[PDB]
């Protein structure tokens, strides 16, 4: 910062050198050790983590169909509620690398046939889950999925 | 205009941010699977109101960029439903729009979700299509095919076989929206005779090709490459006759599958044209050298060693069933025109040494020895000045 | 020395009929001496039509069609089992066929060994990932075993491969449960993954 200039232009014109190791040894070594003194004496972690803290009012677990050990994996949801009548079971769609991208959820629009009240159903499922945000988890999709059967049950009752 | 549409598909397409928090209190559905379509669709005729007739693409092609700019594959399938409609209602055609979709480097080999309902979107819109766009359309596909590598892997494999159903769909004639002679025309540019095509087309146009086996059959000529024409100075050379100058096969009309012996190199032709006297004018047809121009081509000094080194064999057999062995003649025809082949110098000298260097290498064949330098001599004695002693 | 000299010149060729023709004529070339081609083909021949990448671009629409049509009309004549030249070379070799082919009706019978064996090389096409040109092969394999059976050719079938084809996408999966008393169940499983 102030009077270094020398210590600086010599490693500069020392430098690409073949004997630099050995002319800083010969200009140097002598000084320092004379008077200070002499030299001493299968599933990525992503989902498990994921699933600890899922709602055990879900029991979800894999498909049996489709392919196995892959970037892609689905899961089918079951749910047990005395609460709650009786739905088609639901599978989702997730690629590899399941953060940072948005999934899917499959399509069966005559398993939620028979009753108006399944059509009703699916037109809440279309109604909740367009306004979803972008990359979200899959606890937001179990639960806005969990809380349209409540909200079908109020219009059926 | 584009400002006014970007309101109206930014207030569309949004997944509204103070959504999902303190979520599920509202007493109110969203505008459904009709009515968001029919609010969407108003503000976008009364915007195409509006449109001239050459603005009504180029929005498109923002339409879709914006559509690959979504990143929610269920907005994007609902925006998909939007615009099978919306080319229903003939406010969009169905020709211009299946390019839009292609021509977007989003549509990659990744987006497979997107690749799949691309797909399925263009095989539905597909009714719109005169045999123009066909054409038009098929080309471009089979390159985006083309540009998929040899493997990879086989997580979105079926995902990707949509375009292979799409095609064979798109090559079914009974239905007839293009013939398929022109279907084949590109197949063929892009994969001639002896050419691989790509894994991903599959047995389909390996057979689609093989129904043109009649065809060229029609146009096909017995005994065509064993017929040979009589060498003559009258001019007024017979094209039937002549050949490719640059790689010597017949030309052909079309890209049609012709046979295998049409494939090879024809140097029989010139062989016998060579081998007889005379062959001065129509060796510059078969050629098409106008015999002024300075072309210099290299594969034409191959056959006249090729001649001379046989030009050994007919003086090394016997040469002793007659004085001359009808060779004497033979080597003054060869002294007389192969000097003025290198008059107009087509024939580079020190290319004909170092190829009859490397071909007497390995034969040692030494009898005719004496003609050997002697033309040789005759090509020293009167060329002694017009070059230097590099050659 | 001789296949290796014509297996590289299978290579030249785009129309089907074209190499159909060489096919159908080694096929009564390979028939001088089928017994020992239906034992080479599937021993050294077709392990070295898959061990590296790039060498199964080869192995196409025309050529790879061809080969396995030339190879299911080899394989069935070998099942049901021409110079007396033939007989005089057949006699001094001795070969180790387990040092050879150590196995990872009769299993000593290398008519029941190599074919066995060629069926692990084909689940180890159809089990790996990254799907090519290889998956077509194998997919055009057995798609002709069953259309000249009119109706055990097929009985060293494993056990494991049975559920591979629906797992890769008909008839041809009851075809490949052989009707066995055992295999009534297992078949009832597979097609009820359908």
């Amino acid at each position: 910062q102030y009077l270094c200039q020398p210590l600086l232009d010599a490693v500069l014109a020392n430098i690409r050198s073949p004997v630099f190791n050995h002319s800083l040894y010969r200009t140097f070594v002598p000084a320092m050790t004379a008077i200070h003194g002499p030299p001493i004496t299968s599933i990525p972690s992503v989902l498990q983590g994921e699933v600890a803290r899922l709602d055990p009012k879900f029991l979800v677990n894999l498909d049996p169909s489709h392919c196995s050990n892959n970037g892609t994996v689905h899961l089918i949801c079951k749910l047990d509620d005395k609460d709650l009548p009786s739905v088609p079971p639901l599978e989702l769609s997730v690629p590899a690398d399941y953060p940072a991208q948005s999934p899917l959820w499959i399509d069966r629009q005559w398993q939620y046939d028979a009753n108006p009240f399944l059509q009703s159903v699916h037109r809440c499922m279309t109604s909740r889950l367009l306004q979803l945000p972008d990359k979200h988890s899959v606890t937001a999709l179990l639960n806005t999925w969990a809380q349209s059967v409540h909200q079908a049950c109020l219009s059926a009752a | 205009m584009e400002t006014q549409l970007q309101s109206i598909f930014e207030e569309v397409v949004k997944t509204e941010v103070i959504e999902e928090a303190f979520p599920g209190m509202f007493m109110d559905t969203p505008e459904d699977e009709k009515t968001k379509l029919i609010s969407c669709l108003g503000a976008f005729r009364q915007f195409w109101g509006g449109l001239s007739q050459e603005s009504h693409e180029q929005c498109i092609q923002w339409i879709v960029k914006f559509i690959h700019g979504q990143h929610s594959p269920k907005r994007i399938s609902f925006l998909y439903d939007c615009l099978a409609m919306a080319v229903e209602t003939g406010l969009l055609p169905p020709r211009l729009v299946c390019e839009s979709l292609i021509n977007s480097d989003t549509l990659e080999w990744e987006r497979t979700q997107l690749w799949a309902l691309t797909f399925k979107l263009v095989r539905k819109i597909i009714g719109g299509v005169d045999y123009k766009g066909v054409r038009d359309l098929l080309k471009v596909i089979l390159e985006k095919i083309l540009t998929i590598p040899n493997t990879v892997s086989s997580a979105v494999v079926q995902q990707l076989l949509a375009a292979r159903e799409v095609i064979a769909y798109i090559l079914e004639r009974n239905a007839c929206l293009l013939p398929a002679y022109f279907a084949v025309t590109e197949i063929r540019k892009l994969y001639p005779e002896g050419k691989l095509p790509h894994w991903l087309l599959g047995n389909l146009v390996s057979d689609f090709v093989d129904t043109f086996r009649p065809t060229a059959r029609i146009n096909s000529i017995c005994g065509r490459c064993s017929l040979l024409p009589v060498v003559n100075n009258s001019g007024a050379i017979c094209n039937s006759w002549k050949l490719d100058p640059a790689t010597l096969r017949f030309p052909l009309k079309g890209l049609l599958p012709y046979d295998k012996d049409l494939f090879e190199p024809q140097t029989a032709l010139l062989r016998y044209v060579l081998e007889q006297p005379y062959s001065r004018d129509m060796v510059c047809n078969m050629l098409g050298l106008n015999k002024q121009h300075k072309q210099r081509c290299p594969v034409l000094e191959d056959q006249l060693v090729d001649l001379v080194v046989y030009a050994m064999e007919r003086s090394e057999t016997e040469e002793k069933f007659d004085d001359g062995g009808t060779s004497q003649l033979l080597w003054q025809h060869l002294s007389s025109q192969l000097i003025f082949f290198v008059l107009f110098q087509f024939a580079s000298f020190p290319h004909m040494v170092l190829s009859l260097h490397q071909k007497l290498a390995g034969r040692g064949l030494i009898k005719g020895r004496d003609h050997l330098m002697w033309v040789l001599l005759q090509f020293i004695s009167g060329s002694i000045q017009k070059n230097a002693l590099a050659d | 020395w001789f296949c290796n000299n014509l297996i590289k010149e299978l290579l030249k060729e785009t129309r089907k009929e074209h190499t159909l023709r060489a096919v159908e004529l080694l096929y009564s070339i390979f028939c001088l001496d089928m017994q020992q081609v239906t034992l080479v083909l599937l021993g050294h021949i077709l392990p070295g039509l898959l061990t590296d990448s790039s060498k199964w671009h080869s192995l196409m629409d025309p050529p790879g069609t061809a080969l396995a049509k030339l190879a299911v009309w080899c394989a069935l004549s070998s099942y049901s089992s021409a110079s007396t030249r033939q007989k005089k070379r057949h006699r001094e070799d001795i070969e180790d066929y387990i040092s050879l082919f150590p196995l990872d009706v009769n299993m000593r019978d290398p008519l029941n060994r190599v074919l066995a064996n060629l069926f692990l090389l084909i689940s180890s096409i159809l089990g790996s990932r990254t799907a090519g040109p290889h998956t077509q092969f194998v997919q055009w394999f057995m798609e002709e075993c069953v259309d000249c059976l009119e109706q055990s050719v097929l009985q060293f079938m494993p056990f494991t491969t049975v559920s591979e084809l629906v797992k890769v996408s008909k008839v041809v999966l009851a075809i490949t449960d052989l009707s066995l008393p055992l295999g009534r169940q297992v078949a009832a499983k597979a097609i009820a993954a359908l």
